């Protein structure tokens, strides 16, 4: 009941019922939560 | 104690220098980060009725550009500040032509003086800070992301690009400790850069209300 | 030091209260219902044991040896009567029961000796 | 341990062993079998008359264990009492000659029970060490790398340094952060309102995000970051903490029908 | 569909033969229980004589309570491990646990070896009676 | 990108959620096109670099050309582009893929 | 107790509790206390002798009922207050033979441990081999079976 | 239906209220048409000062039926016809050789040394009742009625039951002192020896 109107508008932004922007892009990246997977950053944790 | 007092005064001085630099003022590089021993040599190493007393280290700084406006900082002698004490600072300011200033209170301000501070806002702006607020530069904390004050042209560009009004931006309190640190007034969009674990970087905006 | 007890009046049998003598510089117990005075015995009129180092053997009674639900031992004889059987139990009190100290009570009749191991 | 003692709220009650009040009109012939009175015997501090004229005294004996653990001395306690009571009180301590740590307190110049009243007011809130609003603090070495100091070596490889961390039972930032030898950057908190008073709203958004992820992923479950970010952003898209009740949801302009859809229905419509 | 229709040929069950270990495993379980029980008793006799020293950070009673819970948890884990080394690869409890379909290693340990310590509010069974849990036990009995 | 990641992730972990499973897609391409990776490859590394740059141009979260939208697009796909460069670099495509 | 083991004056339901640690002795005659019968252990010997069983098997002939055994001073009703001051033997075949002695100071003996269960928990075969939530759920289902 | 066992003294700890240890006795005489009337014998906690410059110790206070104010224990004992502090201490503390318990009861005894007469004690009992008194008259009788037929009906309701009621109230205060000392453990609300 606190967030039953927070949706993604057609400019890919996240606004509540009164058009106040909660997030500029959904999840701070604009990506939905279904088509994502856990991945390993190979550039991270090497020695120089 | 006397060494504790000079350490506290040096930490307040360092925090004020960092606050002025982050606010966009002329802060000398060695003054921006000086050693405690350097402060003791420059001021006297005895705050207990001695050389590094208050009102000796009233820091006067100008702006990086438009060097006219200054907020030469104030350090009252008494713990509990009052109207008859801030009127001396008002006299010193009206002696000058500069409207901004910061006072560093030791204990809490009397609420009548709190109302008095607002009672001259259009004429000349006065901000107040407690000792505990200036013993740590909160912008250095890992929980505090990068707050950057935006110019009016950038605010217009933002509102024109996103086709939204100032009423629709997520907002921030005027009494926010970070907002008080930058001394932003009402209606002044602040861009916030913070790292995100899902996109790398995220820039949000907080209009002041 | 030691504890301080409540002094009692002799006429109306109320509680006596400490007061000073402006003349002889001595403490006097004085009643408030009547007007009766007594010479003090000690300078200690108030005491407060805060670390709470109490002699638990005073709170132990001998009749607890008759409890069937207390465990007995033939490993520790009584110091006084030499009886080989004695019951052992914990402190059974608050401001306590942080250390598991055994208290022995000899179960021999008409001796009732208790001690701490 | 030194920082641990400098943070924990240490009252006089936690240090004292026992206390009592006496009536010793002649300090020269002290009734409590002490010759340390040589101080008063040769003291030029006001003898009596208007001074130690008070015959009744406060004899409080400290224990050696808590004085050793808290890293305290007799002079520090006497100085704290003098600072907190002005010149109305006189304190004579004991040197490190015996285990019996003696503080003798006299009134300097209601009648006799006032000393007992200040005895209670001295056992309660003297604040010898540490800050207020805090109970016993526990320190430990972390095991999970979230608390372990992750550094980057000169060859670029990460390393997990296992350094001592503290963990309090009360909450007071901007005062622990002011203490020396305390990292003012990574020192987080568990309460959110206290951070909102100290570190602002966006730091509260990050703190709420971390605490919410902590309470969610404690039992090994996983929840995507989109939902945590959205909840922490809706609660902080107003400037202040929007508590999820009627007290926080029904204070924002959303609509009388929307606000009456929540727990309070008639009152919202009447006000609208 | 196809795995169920192969399961018709294969067949899967569970029974009382899947809950019984060989006598050597039972001897190992009983030896471990006896050793842990004697260890708890000797810890108790250390605590009575004030020879137990308090761990820095808590009371003496909790140094005792931590020791007893640590010993009993070690006994439960060791007995569970020694029990789950004797399934012989045909035990249906292992068939369901290894596949992760239903159950865990703890269920196998409790069925075969030992149920373990029973807890109320995160600690042991409190003294509901006067300094004893049940009227069948002597007063002040901190045993397993 | 390595410096940016080490600023972003002070804790030494890289288990991060991203849309396209690039390693699996590379493996799928190997299985579809019958690589036989014992033989020398026949893809030009400059084609790899230019293709990655063009792909990073094609992945659009934020439209527009003004620098504010450019920064928004850069920040929206900062982590994914870092991962895309790391997985689809010239060295790995020439040696292990 | 000697009068309660004979029903001279005090009824069998009335309970005496001697607080030994603190010098108190309380006798409860209220209406609402909940008790249960227990055997009486004089020495490490039960008072339920073989002759009682012989007279109890031949009921409807000797008219030797449960109340006669209560009058014989063999069993008595112990309530919850009195259970705090009783040493209760679980079974006689284990807790009255000499061993490395546990207490050797038993006052009462449980008749049978299966009598701690209710009416619906008594129809469960091998209830101790189950898990307690399963026993509770069966107790819920047992009052629902058709029949 | 379960219920707390009547006519039995219990010592509980309202750790959230202003009382350290609170005693109670849901007194209900058998074969009496009137229901039970619980009397509370509480000790104000305020472990340090009593929010004053003179209130040092903890004061024991009693919540009587049909009386809305916290009546002191000594006031009730004086109202029962026991004027001497020594006699009240005899009825409360049965040993005069343990000064610690006497010292603990000392602040409560020293709260009400102003009221010394049975008449004044009963007048203070009648002050702030569920049915307030008119004057000195008809309020002495109401207080006498409350002390006769409202508190402790299980120890008797008669003219000669003054001393028996005093003995049982002294036992309640003594048990509260034991609970405050820890010499006797606190009572459990779920122990089934405490239920009917
Ligand atoms: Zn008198
Ligand atoms: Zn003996």
């Amino acid at each position: 009941k606190s967030m039953e109107s927070v949706m993604v508008k057609y400019d890919a932004t996240v606004r509540n019922s009164i058009n106040q922007v909660v997030q500029l892009r959904y999840g701070e990246d604009g990506l939905a939560g279904e088509s994502v997977e856990f991945q390993n950053l190979a550039t991270l944790k090497p020695s120089n | 104690d006397d060494e504790e007092e000079t350490y506290r005064l040096w930490k307040i001085r360092k925090t004020i220098m960092q606050l002025c630099h982050d606010r966009g003022y002329l802060v000398t590089q060695d003054e921006l980060d000086q050693t405690l021993e350097e402060f003791k040599a420059q001021f006297g190493d005895k705050p207990s009725e001695g050389r590094p007393r208050r009102t000796d280290l009233t820091v006067l700084v100008a702006h990086n550009d438009d060097p006219t406006d200054q907020m030469f900082v104030f350090f009252p002698e008494e713990p509990k500040v009052g109207i008859k004490t801030i009127k001396v600072y008002c006299q010193r300011m009206q002696e000058e032509n500069i409207t901004r200033a910061l006072i560093v209170v030791q204990q809490g301000m009397t609420p009548s003086a709190k109302q008095s501070l607002v009672d001259m806002a259009p004429k000349y702006i006065l901000e107040q800070f407690l000792q505990q607020e200036l013993l740590i530069n909160i912008t250095e904390h890992e929980l505090v992301p990068e707050h950057v004050v935006m110019t009016k042209e950038e605010v217009t560009e933002l509102l024109a690009r996103y086709k939204l009004r100032e009423n629709q931006l997520p907002r921030i309190q005027a009494g926010d400790p970070v907002a008080r640190y930058f001394g932003i007034k009402r209606g002044q969009v602040v861009k916030i850069i913070r790292p995100s674990e899902t996109a790398g970087r995220y820039i949000t905006y907080r209009l002041v209300q | 030091p030691g504890f301080v007890g409540i002094r009692f009046c002799q006429e109306c049998n109320n509680m006596l209260y400490p007061k000073e003598d402006k003349e002889n510089r001595i403490l006097l117990y004085a009643c408030r219902n009547c007007d009766y005075q007594q010479e003090a015995d000690n300078s200690c009129i108030y005491v407060n044991k805060i670390t709470h180092e109490v002699d638990e053997l005073t709170q132990i009674i001998a009749d607890v040896s008759q409890d069937p639900t207390l465990p007995r031992t033939e490993d520790h004889p009584c110091q006084k009567c030499g009886h080989k059987e004695a019951v052992f139990f914990q402190s059974h009190s608050a401001r306590a029961e942080d250390a598991m100290r055994l208290y022995y009570v000899c179960t021999a009749p008409h001796c009732g000796h208790r001690w701490t191991e | 341990k030194d920082i641990l003692c400098r943070l924990e709220h240490t009252t006089l009650r936690k240090v004292t062993a026992n206390t009592a009040i006496y009536y010793d009109p002649n300090p020269q012939s002290t009734v409590v079998a002490e010759d340390q009175e040589w101080v008063n015997v040769y003291y030029e501090m006001p003898d009596f008359d208007v001074a130690r004229i008070s015959p009744w005294l406060l004899r409080v004996e400290l224990d050696r264990k808590h004085m050793t653990d808290r890293k305290l001395t007799m002079e520090q306690i006497a100085e704290k009492i003098n600072a907190g009571f002005g010149d109305d009180l006189n304190c004579i301590f004991n040197d490190d000659n015996a285990e019996k740590l003696v503080l003798r307190i006299r009134i300097m110049n209601d009648d006799d029970v006032f000393l007992r009243c200040i005895e209670s007011n001295m056992l309660t809130d003297m604040t010898l060490q540490g800050i207020e609003q805090i109970s016993k603090v526990y320190m430990h070495l972390p095991q999970t790398d979230n608390k372990k100091k992750i550094i980057i070596t000169e060859d670029g490889e990460f390393k997990a340094l296992q350094e001592w961390i503290l963990e309090t039972d009360g909450v007071s930032l901007m005062r622990v952060l002011s203490e020396k030898d305390v990292d003012p950057v990574r020192t987080t908190s568990n309460d959110i309102v206290e951070i909102f008073t100290v570190l602002g709203i966006e730091a509260v958004r990050k703190a709420l995000e971390r605490e919410l992820y902590h309470v969610i992923s404690f039992d090994g479950s996983y929840v995507n970051y989109r939902h945590l970010a959205l909840l922490c952003d809706t609660m902080t898209c107003r400037g202040h903490l929007m508590a999820i009740t009627r007290h926080g949801v029904n204070r924002q302009d959303t609509g009388p029908l929307m606000k009456c859809s929540f727990e309070e229905t008639v009152d919202v419509l009447m006000e609208a | 569909t196809v795995i169920n229709n192969w399961l018709l040929i294969e067949g899967h069950t569970i029974g009382i033969g899947d809950s019984i270990a060989d006598s050597k495993t039972y001897q190992d379980i009983q030896n471990t229980i006896k050793k842990a029980k004697q260890d708890v008793i000797e810890v108790i006799e250390k605590a009575h004589n004030n020879e137990l020293e308090p761990t820095p950070g808590n009371t003496l009673r909790q140094t005792f309570e931590n020791q007893v819970n640590r010993i009993l948890n070690d006994a439960r884990d060791k007995t569970g491990s020694s029990a789950q080394k004797s399934l012989s690869e045909y035990n249906n409890f292992k068939s369901m646990v290894v596949s992760g379909a239903k159950g865990s290693k703890i269920n196998i340990s409790q069925v075969i070896a030992v149920v373990g310590q029973q807890n109320v509010e995160g600690k042991r069974i409190p003294f509901g009676f006067k300094h004893r849990t049940l009227p069948h036990f002597i007063k002040d009995d901190y045993g397993p | 990108d390595r410096e940016v990641l080490r600023v972003i992730f002070p804790t030494g972990d890289s288990k991060v959620v991203l849309p396209c499973n690039l390693l699996r897609m590379i493996w799928n391409a190997q299985k579809i096109f019958h690589i036989n990776p014992r033989l020398p490859s026949d893809l030009h590394p400059i084609k790899v670099v230019e293709g990655v740059k063009e792909l990073s141009k094609k992945l659009v979260i934020v439209n527009g050309d003004d620098p504010l939208s450019r920064q928004a697009q850069e920040n929206a796909t900062l982590l994914f582009n870092i991962h895309l460069r790391s997985t689809l670099c010239s060295r790995r495509m020439a040696e292990e893929f | 107790r000697k009068l309660r083991r004979q029903m001279d004056i005090i009824v069998s339901e009335v309970s005496m509790i001697r607080d030994i640690r603190e010098r108190e002795i309380r006798i409860y005659t209220d209406a609402g206390r909940i008790c249960r019968p227990l055997l009486i252990v004089e020495k490490q010997k039960l008072l339920l002798k073989k002759r009682h069983i012989d007279q109890l098997k031949e009921r409807e002939y000797n008219n030797y009922s449960w109340q006669d055994l209560v009058a014989s001073g063999v069993v008595e009703y112990i309530d919850t207050l009195e259970e705090e001051t009783v040493m209760l033997a679980m079974t006689p075949d284990d807790l009255q033979e000499k061993e490395v002695a546990y207490c050797s100071t038993y006052t009462h003996c449980e008749i049978h441990p299966s009598m701690i269960l209710g009416v619906c928990a008594s129809i469960i075969p091998f209830p101790d081999h189950n898990q307690s939530p399963r026993n509770t759920y069966q107790s819920a289902m047992g009052k629902q079976a058709m029949g | 239906q379960e219920k707390m066992a009547t006519n039995t003294v219990y010592v509980f700890a309202k750790k959230d209220s202003k009382y350290a240890y609170t005693g109670e006795c849901r007194s209900c005489l058998e074969n009496s048409s009137r229901p039970t009337s619980t009397i509370w014998v509480s000790m104000l906690a305020r472990g340090g000062q009593g929010a004053k410059k003179s209130a040092i110790g903890q004061r024991i206070v009693a919540t009587l039926p049909y009386i809305k104010q916290e009546v002191p224990i000594i006031i009730v004992f004086r109202a029962l016809g026991f004027v001497s502090d020594r006699d009240i201490l005899e009825h409360i503390i049965y040993d005069f050789e343990d000064p610690e318990m006497m010292e603990m009861v000392k602040p409560s005894l020293d709260e009400a040394f102003v009221i010394q007469e049975q008449n004044v004690a009963l007048n203070f009992i009648g002050s702030r009742g569920a049915k307030p008194g008119v004057t000195k008259e008809k309020r002495i009788k109401y207080a006498k009625e409350v002390l006769q037929k409202e508190m402790l009906p299980h120890v008797g309701v008669s003219d000669f039951c003054e001393t028996k009621k005093a003995y049982f109230l002294g036992y309640m205060v003594h048990r509260l002192l034991l609970a405050a000392l820890g010499r006797r453990e606190l009572d459990d609300r779920d122990h089934y020896g405490n239920k009917r």
